[PDB]
């Protein structure tokens, strides 16, 4: 033993587990784009060149991805700053009428995706209306009941709750946003290529900011995303729980091309005093139908490689795809955003087959919808203004959402299935290399000093 | 492979004696007990192993012995009496039945 | 890492490193806890509800040592005979190999208890700065 | 009241107590000043309203010890001679009988005037900072 | 000038006058930091704006204070040995000329440069304190 | 209703030239340029600082 | 009511828009309070309105 007495050292680097609201910074100069943006803010702008980091040795923290604080506090902000972009924007109210709607004639042809309606629209003056028309390019317009005609229809807001355009100003983009904690925080990330989701993590380094984490949503497949760095690596909660979510990332991803090859003519319909209502008026060239097409030879080594990577966790078993199980159309199929247009592809053929994984072009027709309700289900009612002319599309799919059935199955067989429908999933598979940890320089240490005597004071020790 | 196996098949007591129940487990996953007597719906008893579910008498309990479980009974009332199932996480036991004497 | 302008992010290795080593370069971190990197909407509202509870967090641990007689002193000696019943009375021989942040999960406990001798502390001065010495 | 950990609502009975007696467990009161107790609604405005001025309230009292040549110190001994018209040269006698409470009354009108003295005695340290010591 | 009582907007004349007459009454700044003359609408939310910023801004003046060892001094020596590169050493004979406003332009590039010394400087002091002295 | 619906002045609100001064925050100080014959550019060698515009 | 009728309220009934605006439909609500006021500038009895 030896003599010892309390000392106070506090400027010290320790760290305990909190929560905090993070400010946002987004990538180069975005932000001076990002003022005419959702899904970004108005705008983040960073004071300094994030992002910086430094490794800390030996340092080993405990991290869990499904616990997560900052999925939630990202799921709340886009929700938060998506609904305030459709604040100031036009309710489409007044265009719930009785709508006369017939086949969408085109250039020596007929186009079997949407519907010719007409409607009596208000005009400048409340008392007197005119017979508009527009093609809703949708037939997910109910047919109004309470009559034997045919030929009268109803846009499927009302039945619900009435919606709000989405302003042309504003754009959809995934743009990179970064998010820093306050002074006082400090964000740990976690360097362990091998990481499956929970654990402890020998390879800690800090950062000022996250990485440029964009903000894309879609359903069954992740589109855009941060690939793995070794290999594939697949992250779930408990996978001998059927339930829950398997989130898989690829170490190098397939290219997702696709369009919406027909011209469409956007048009302007005055249903206010300064409201104004864009629909697609007409087609000005020939009909083809959306599609999406993904390499076959790439794409089938991705299950491939997949399946037997799941046959680590899954031994001696043959791993079998399929098709959707069931659910709404926001789920059911492969849901994105791309131009301003929300596509709802069928996956002809990314579920066939057994994959096995021991060894022993792909064509995706494509709905589009107009009003949508939120991918978080019971959302705010959103209608997307048409986008004139062709779209075309160009994305890295980079990861898989799955879902598996159970439990009396063949014992050498297990069945998975796509997934979706919860925004968070998508998100958590980014913010899962890191922490929110409040600096806390701590209570006392012992010293070889003796009592300050008469408030001597001291330099050397 | 994965099935839950109840014993014995049925168990008969005299109110107010103690009795145990088995039920062996062939792969990792919690456990959980419920309770069901004729004409009504089942009740959970215990779950994540041998914790407790609110509002039951602490006569009920569990232990773990790691591929087999039991549930123990003591000092059994008339209204205990039903059936009882195991149950990990879709799977559920053969499941037995306690009979009075 | 032994130094001072560095970078917040240039010295936090001592995380790992041991306690007589991150009592070193003690600066820089209490440098950060104020500024760090910080219409209407959610980002703008944050620099208010992050930015003041920053400020409320710091004027706690300075509040603290402008009490305990440590004000202005990232290193500070007080009279406080160390009770054996917290830890062993080794840790010099200990603290070449402990970092710090390992040593508050020793002392996690007893902390808020001996902060109220660290109070009892100053409060021997409290006692002694009345009455009668100080004809200077 | 003697002992110092206690609780804000463990001394502030000396509100009543001699004005000497008061004079211990001082302490406490510059540790409650801090923080205290503390969709968006009345509350949650309220909690940067209030928070905001708490803290600006504190770094007011602080900074004027730091300027007196207080900083860091609960008592604290100045360089002004008291003036027997702000009161009798006797209090002395009288602080074991009066209360804190009942003591600002006698300097109500005269402790912006007092401050002003307190400045004063700066200016004897402020006069002495430029001329020779320093050299030591 | 010199006096102390002043006002704010009795000092600033020094912004001209020579760096030693504005040496003096170097507190009345010191005060003015603080707080200064500082249904909802736009100056409601200035408030909150710009008074936490004022706030914001003096701690980050006293965070330096209270590292270099200068904590709660107006004027303060450091040790640190004045460099000729930034300056030519007969600043002495010359500061009964410049005023303040005009000795800032000249180390405008250097003063980031030099804070790294003062805090080598304590640093030559944090060195020292854990090696033989303090014993006692 | 050509271009934008309008909102009414309520009789309550008045519309008035009320004077107004800028008070700049704590940290900062507004300067002011005495120079009567300043020609809005260039320096000003008659400087006085206040609390308020 | 069954076998009676209440003092209190009237049973008042009123065109309601339906979820398309251009048609309307019949609908009643007993408001439970004799507190709606009638109609002026008619001799008839039977026409209310609702007092906000």
């Amino acid at each position: 033993a030896e003599n010892l007495w309390v000392t106070v050292y506090y400027g010290v680097p320790v760290w305990k587990e909190a929560k905090t609201t993070l400010f946002c910074a987004s990538d180069a100069r975005a932000y001076e784009k990002e003022v005419h943006n959702v899904w970004a803010t108005h705008a983040c702008v960073p004071t300094d060149p994030s992002p910086q980091e430094l490794v800390l040795g030996n340092v080993t923290e405990n991290f869990n991805m499904w616990k997560n604080d900052m999925v939630d506090q990202m799921h709340e902000d886009i929700i938060s700053l998506w609904d305030q972009s459709l604040k100031p924007c036009v309710k489409l109210t007044p265009l719930c009428v009785t709508l006369i709607c017939s086949n969408a004639t085109v250039k020596n042809g007929t186009v079997e995706e949407m519907k010719n309606c007409s409607f009596n629209t208000t005009t400048e003056i409340r008392d007197k209306e005119k017979k508009e028309y527009a093609l809703f390019y949708k037939p997910d317009i109910v047919p109004l009941s309470e009559t034997n005609n045919t030929s009268e229809y109803r846009l499927i807001n009302c039945n619900t709750s009435a919606c709000t355009q989405a302003c042309p100003k504003v754009t959809f983009e995934p743009i990179p946003i970064h998010y820093c904690a306050p002074a006082g925080y400090a964000i740990l990330k976690c360097n362990d290529e091998t990481f499956n989701g929970t654990g402890p993590c020998s390879n800690v380094s800090t950062v000022q900011c996250t990485h440029g984490i964009r903000p894309v949503v879609s359903t069954q497949l992740l589109l855009n995303g941060s690939l793995a760095e070794k290999e594939i690596v697949i992250r779930s909660e408990n996978l001998t729980n059927n339930a829950k979510i398997i989130i898989v990332h690829l170490h190098t991803p397939v290219e997702i091309v696709c369009t919406r090859p027909n011209n469409n003519t956007r048009k302007s319909v005055r249903i206010g005093p300064g409201q104004t209502f864009y629909a697609t008026g007409d087609i000005i060239g020939d009909i083809k139908q959306a599609h999406c097409n993904i390499s076959e030879e790439k794409w089938n080594d991705t299950l491939q490689k997949v399946g037997i990577e799941l046959q680590k966790h899954f031994p001696n078993k043959t791993i079998k795809y399929n098709q959707s199980a069931g659910g709404d159309m926001e789920i059911t199929t492969h849901s994105f955003n791309c131009g301003g247009e929300f596509f709802y592809c069928n996956t002809s053929n990314l579920f066939n087959g057994t994959y096995n994984g021991t060894y022993i072009t792909i064509t995706l027709q494509c709905r589009i919808k107009q009003i949508i309700n939120m991918w978080q289900g019971v959302g705010r009612c959103m209608y997307a203004p048409p986008i004139a002319g062709n779209i075309t599309c160009r994305s890295n799919i980079t990861g898989l959402l799955l879902t598996r059935d159970g439990g009396t199955n063949s014992n050498e067989t297990e069945t998975f299935r796509p997934a979706g429908g919860d925004m968070r999933d998508n998100w958590r598979s980014e913010l899962y290399k890191y922490k929110v940890v409040k600096i806390e320089p701590l209570g006392v240490a012992p010293t070889r000093c003796k009592r300050r005597v008469v408030g001597r004071r001291r330099r050397r020790r | 492979e994965i099935v839950l196996t109840q014993s014995p098949g049925t168990l008969s007591l005299s109110p107010g004696e103690t009795a145990i129940i088995s039920c062996r487990t062939s792969q990792y996953g919690s456990l959980a007990w419920y309770q069901q007597r004729p004409g009504q719906a089942p009740r959970l008893v215990i779950y994540s192993g041998s914790t407790r579910a609110a509002g039951i008498p602490d006569r009920f309990s569990g232990s773990r012995w790691g591929p087999d479980y039991n549930l123990t009974i003591s000092n059994l009332e008339s209204g205990d009496f039903g059936v009882y199932y195991c149950q990990q996480y879709e799977f559920f036991g053969q499941g037995t039945k306690v009979q009075v004497d | 890492a032994v130094g001072i302008g560095a970078v917040f992010l240039g010295f936090l290795g001592a995380a790992g490193s041991t306690m007589g080593a991150a009592s070193m370069t003690l600066t820089v971190q209490a440098r950060n806890l104020l500024s760090g990197i910080v219409k209407l909407t959610v980002w703008g509202i944050k620099q208010l509800q992050a930015r003041v509870l920053a400020v409320e967090r710091y004027l706690r641990d300075q509040q603290l040592l402008g009490i305990w007689g440590c004000s202005g002193k990232l290193i500070c000696c007080t009279n406080v005979p160390w009770n054996s019943s917290w830890s062993n009375r080794n840790l010099s021989e200990i603290w070449d190999n402990m970092t710090w942040l390992q040593w508050d999960k020793e002392i996690s406990n007893y902390t808020q208890i001996i902060y109220g001798l660290l109070e009892e502390s100053q409060n021997q001065q409290e006692k002694n700065e009345q009455d009668l010495l100080a004809l200077d």
